[PDB]
RNA sequence: AGCCAGGAUGUUGGCUUAGAAGCAGCCAUCAUUUAAAGAAAGCGUAAUAGCUCACUGGUCGAGUCGGCCUGCGCGGAAGA
């Protein structure tokens, strides 16, 4: 799983969640590793095709935020109840 | 077929279905069948679907069914004017919603699991769709 | 829509005359055909053809993809035409040609006694062979399809009018 | 063997010389008697195996005159004397008798050398190893 | 013949054909399997 | 895609039986040769042969297919 990019978000909850999930972006979070939680928005292009392979959850991932790159691992995956759609995702620090 | 042997109460609210509930994730095996709509489920339909999968996979693999009837429901034995209390329970019923995974399999080929769930889906009142382990 | 690209190719035995929508073609099959390029436009290069769409007519290369086949079928139609494939089976059954009237005997009350369309000849080189003669690929196939329809092929007997084809519709008997 | 196309196989057993269903449905119409067939290979059976009648492939010419494509011991009959198997092995690597050494495999291959066409002792192995793979018998160490 | 209400693609000699608004079964190896509608 | 040409070898695969040559029970889903070739889908049938195939190649020539997402349809579709 080669390096992916993300952007910081400030607007949140229900209407902002559904307006982010407009067939273009997803919400995500980065937490743990003795640092504070960070809220981010992710473009739909690579991440969905990456979570097709089991190595996405058993090997670490490199993410770019504010131009700087850090190591994380996948932890949890929230899905839509009546369509094949991604609702929210968790990452843990390394 | 398929009901408990002891009950605290048998006279119950029929109620409505919220369209949500628990489900979506496959966790007894590698392949399954998902409800993908609203409707009504009985024990005779579950047994007719069990009897269908055992013709496709025979003795191969293990087969898990995370679903069981939700409530007792009262009925009266002949066509009748209502009144003088509720009738009696001869069957239980469940309301199902789109995220519910009904059946799960593992020790079998994918093209056989999909074919067996197609044969079982013919016993059910609604259109249903094939689901995978999604690696997580 | 790929077939409008095709060169088609013509034999030396055709001169291919053209004026606007009207194409004039003749050859040693006794025919002088005048065929139309009305909804599409064709260009000739003495041996090869190219088709394309007209102003105020259907866009793309689809209606042009049909026009090549009909012009090829008429270049063939005026030079040598099309070969035999219709047959009859049954003893005492007979095909015959009485000028513009045709006859077909199938063990029945009357021998069809039907009259031919315009621009077609019939021929019977033996009483169980049927040949249709002309330049239009359509009429020589349409009249065979109207003729085969009389009583239709019998299942176990095999008797009636048939085509030269490797498939068998004649059925075999079963034990009781 | 060689040139085996459109040919029937039958066991030279006298117990199979009366019931017609185990026989190819045209072989009797094609002019063959099943007990004359069983007799014509009895001393050829006795001289390679005791109690087991051989499976043989048959061919027919004019004046009902029949001939065989078989005269050597079958690979499956040689293997039952070479490994601890009772009659076969079915599934690979499930039973402790379900293996043979390549050295003994190329040894029994030469017991069938009168039905080997490959003109090479490695081409004898290439023409018996398939029966071991078919029988669920392991040929790798 | 029959129509029933649905068609299956059970052999390789069957291809299934839609003509003049209707779908039909034809099988050049076996006329037993002619069917209309689908 | 069509048109054209092939579709082996161990092997008569192994077992079990009532029964046999994918194709009336059961087992492996083997290996080498090769550009390629299953103990399999539907026929053939008393069967075999063989086709319709899996699987590759030539020819031609730049896009092509199953599933899925998302907008919009058709036939399925009878009554006094």
């Amino acid at each position: 799983m080669f390096t992916i990019n993300a952007e910081v978000r400030k607007e949140q909850g229900k209407g902002a969640s559904r307006r982010l999930r407009a067939a273009n972006k997803f919400p995500a979070i980065i937490y743990g590793g003795k640092e504070a939680p960070l809220a981010i928005e992710l473009d739909h292009d690579k991440v969905m095709n990456m979570q097709a392979k089991a190595e996405f959850y058993s090997e670490v991932l490199t993410i770019v935020v504010d131009g700087k790159e850090i190591k994380v691992k996948a932890q949890d995956v929230q899905r839509h109840p009546y369509k094949p759609k991604l609702q929210h995702i968790d990452f843990v620090r390394a | 077929m398929l009901q408990p042997k002891r009950t605290k109460f048998r006279k119950m609210h029929k109620g409505r279905n919220r369209g949500l509930a628990q489900g979506t994730d496959v966790s007894f095996g590698s392949f399954g069948l998902k409800a993908v709509g609203r409707g009504r489920l009985t024990a005779r339909q579950i047994e007719a679907a069990r009897r269908a999968m055992t013709r496709a996979v025979k003795r191969q693999g293990k087969i898990w069914i995370r679903v069981f009837p939700d409530k007792p429901i009262t009925e009266k034995p002949l066509a009748v004017r209502m009144g003088k209390g509720k009738g009696n329970v001869e069957y239980w019923v469940a309301l199902i919603q789109p995220g519910k995974v009904l059946y799960e399999m593992d020790g079998v080929p994918e093209e056989l699991a999909r074919e067996a769930f197609k044969l079982a889906a013919a016993k059910l009142p609604i259109k249903t769709t094939f689901v995978t382990k999604t690696v997580m | 829509s790929r077939v409008a690209k095709a060169p088609v190719v013509v034999p030396a035995g055709v001169d291919v005359k053209i004026n606007g929508q009207v194409i004039t073609i003749k050859g040693k099959n006794g025919e002088l055909t005048r065929t139309l390029n009305d909804a599409v436009e064709v260009k000739h290069a003495d041996n090869t053809l190219t088709f394309g769409p007209r102003d105020g007519y259907a866009d793309g290369w689809a209606q042009a993809g049909t026009a090549r086949a009909l012009l090829n079928s008429m270049v063939i139609g005026v030079t040598e035409g099309f070969t035999k494939k219709l047959q009859l089976v049954g003893v005492g059954y007979r095909a015959a040609v009485k000028g513009n009237v045709i006859n077909l005997s199938l063990g029945f009350s009357h021998p069809v006694d039907h009259q031919l369309p315009a621009g077609i000849t019939a021929e019977c080189p033996t009483q169980t062979e049927i040949v249709l003669k002309g330049a239009d690929k359509q009429v020589i196939g349409q009249v065979a399809a109207d003729l085969r329809a009389y009583r239709r092929p019998e299942p176990y007997k095999g008797k009636g009018v048939r085509y030269a084809d490797e498939v068998v519709r004649t059925k075999e008997a079963k034990k009781k | 063997a060689k040139k085996v196309q459109a040919y029937v196989k039958l066991q030279v057993a006298a117990g199979m010389a009366n019931p017609s269903p185990p026989v190819g449905p045209a072989l009797g119409q094609q002019g063959v008697n099943i007990m004359e067939f069983c007799k014509a290979f009895n001393a050829k059976t006795d001289s390679i195996e005791k109690g087991l009648p051989i499976p043989v492939v048959i061919t027919v010419y004019a004046d009902r005159s029949f001939t065989f494509v078989t005269k050597t011991p079958p690979a499956a009959v040689l293997l039952k004397k070479a490994a601890g198997i009772k009659s076969g092995s079915g599934k690979p690597n499930k039973d402790k008798v379900g293996k043979i050494s390549r050295a003994q495999l190329q040894e029994i291959a030469q017991t069938k050398a009168a039905d080997m066409t490959g003109a090479d002792i490695e081409a004898m192995t290439r023409s018996i190893e398939g029966t071991a793979r078919s029988m669920g018998l392991v040929v790798e160490d | 013949m029959k129509v029933r209400a649905s068609v299956k693609k059970l052999c390789r000699n069957c291809k299934i054909v839609k003509r003049d608004g209707v779908i039909r079964v034809i099988c050049s190896a076996e006329p037993k399997h002619k069917q209309r509608q689908g």
